[PDB]
């Protein structure tokens, strides 16, 4: 898998800091490549969690899994600790595209199981059903 | 500080954004360039209250908080037209539709 | 600076700038022109869309955090349709 | 029944405040190897069945190591009071039972030797900042030992 940790056993202390205002779930990519969820983070919240060097995280809304940014990018990898300072990993909100906010603000009012009577194009409801997926993502980081 | 705005005559809508430190009349001078009318033919309302070109934008009340660029907040505009200010109209937006009960 | 101006269906008049206007893929390929007319689109959807056409630009490719995009549910339903056919 | 954990590092000394505990005897050079749960009706402030879990064994992050940490509802995380792995302890304790404020209760065994390479101030203000109480205990001298396994249990009842 190109998408995995490295087994470095090398502590390096990090800062994940919630910067939106959605519920982060860290979740960290194994030595496997596969996604394991962490604790959540309210939204301000900043924890000094204990990772290893050449660790991969990824960072989603808990409860709708939407993707999230972090240091301006989609993954974050503890870089060499220095003098003992935290690496810091600031959580943010991406500019999602209109259409995928307005998806993501329907699905949390309508019921999966009513998306069909809503009075939209079909089209439209195949992407309400296209839920946000931590693998899916995945395979398009790969490619990139 | 930047603020984010909607300038609105009848039925003619202009988003743009400007410093808030910036003046109403630098911000007529903006609209110039826009709808190609002097700021002496150009009146600027924040709601029903008449804005005086000589104060900033924060004065009047255009701030970070207040206009945003997902939520922008809206100067009224009026036209003079043979020495004779118009008066300030805004013809609203449409209405959605009842929200549907699944939602 | 360069505008173009968006009509909707009940005829109001939008002047966005035209690097904004062209957050949506639709208008691009219109403009590809300083006036695009939509007879589909009613004013409340293309005022809110012209809302996240200054969103976007602002806040794409900002280090620091970034707003929440706010969507009331009434008008949700409309301006995903009109999202779809503008692609933005 | 209340279950307890009791983690902790080598030759700290974690077998033998359990059979303090339980068999109220003291045990030189008890198996660092093998791994027993012990299960004993105590009565505390309430006649309750708290059930120990002495840790033993490799470091394994393996799921099923994981799922039988997770499984205790109050960790004692124990250090020799003659090195810092027990934040390492605490925070995967954290991380298995997924909470900040698990029930948790710093010891400092072996306080009964005379060279001590750890300040009793610096173990309570970390305890402090985890806000978990500290007790000091001696196996040997079978002091604070039921205290510990005790306030661990007042915690469970607190969560
Ligand atoms: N003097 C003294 N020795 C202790 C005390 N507690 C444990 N020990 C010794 O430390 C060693 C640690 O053995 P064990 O309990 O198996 O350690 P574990 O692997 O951490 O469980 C044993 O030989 C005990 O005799 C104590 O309070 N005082
Ligand atoms: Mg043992």
């Amino acid at each position: 898998p190109v998408l995995r940790s490295v087994n470095s056993r090398e502590p390096s202390q990090v800062i994940f800091c919630n910067r939106s205002p959605r519920v982060v779930l860290p979740v960290w990519l194994n030595f496997d490549g596969e996604p394991q969820p962490y604790p959540t983070l309210p939204p301000g919240t900043g924890r000094r969690i204990h990772s290893y060097r050449g660790h991969l995280w990824l960072f989603r809304d808990a409860g709708t899994h939407d993707g999230l940014l972090v240091n301006q990018t989609e993954l974050f990898v503890p870089s060499l600790n220095v003098d003992g300072q935290p690496i810091f990993a600031n959580i943010t909100l991406p500019v999602y595209t209109l259409k995928e906010r307005c998806l993501q603000v329907v699905r949390s009012l309508v019921k999966p199981e009513n998306y069909r009577r809503l009075d939209i194009v079909r089209s439209l409801y195949e992407d309400l059903e296209d839920h946000p997926n931590v693998q899916k993502d995945l395979e398009r980081l790969t490619q990139e | 500080m930047d603020v984010f705005l909607m300038i609105r005559r009848h039925k003619t809508t202009i988003f743009t954004d400007a410093k808030e430190s910036s003046t109403v009349f630098e911000l007529k001078r903006i609209v110039e360039g826009i709808l190609k009318r002097p700021p002496d033919e150009q009146r600027l309302y924040k709601d029903d209250q008449l804005l005086d070109d000589g104060k900033t934008l924060g004065e009047c009340g255009f701030t970070s908080q207040t206009a945003r660029p997902q939520a922008p907040a809206t100067v009224g505009l009026a036209f003079r037209a043979d020495d004779t200010f118009e008066a300030l109209c805004i013809e609203p937006f449409s209405s959605p539709p009842e929200l549907p009960d699944v939602m | 600076m360069m505008y173009v101006k968006l009509i909707s269906s009940d005829g109001h008049e939008f002047i966005v700038k035209r690097e904004h206007a062209l957050t949506s893929g639709t208008i691009k390929a219109m403009l590809s022109t300083n006036e695009v007319n939509f007879r589909e689109i009613p004013s409340h959807v293309l005022s809110k869309v012209c809302m996240y056409f200054t969103y976007k630009v602002r806040y794409t490719n900002s280090s620091t955090e970034i707003p929440e995009f706010p969507i009331a549910p009434e008008i949700a339903l409309e301006l995903l349709m009109a999202a779809n056919f503008l692609d933005c | 029944e209340y279950k307890l954990v009791v983690v902790g590092a080598d030759g700290v000394g974690k077998s033998a405040l359990t059979i303090q505990l339980i068999q109220n005897h003291f045990v030189d050079e008890y198996d660092p190897t093998i791994e027993d749960s012990y299960r004993k009706q105590v009565v505390i402030d309430e006649t309750c069945l708290l059930d120990i879990l002495d840790t033993a064994g490799q470091e394994e992050y393996s799921a099923m190591r994981d799922q039988y940490m997770r499984t205790g509802e109050g960790f004692l995380c124990v250090f020799a009071i003659n090195f810092e792995d027990i934040h390492h302890y605490r925070e995967q304790i954290k991380r298995v039972k997924d909470s900040e404020d698990v029930p948790m209760v710093l010891v400092g065994n072996k306080s009964d030797l005379p060279s001590r390479t750890v300040d009793t101030k610096q173990a309570q203000d970390l305890a402090r900042s985890y806000g978990i109480p500290f007790i000091e205990t001696s196996a040997k001298t079978r002091q604070g030992v039921d205290d510990a396994f005790y306030t661990l249990v007042r915690e469970i009842r607190k969560h």
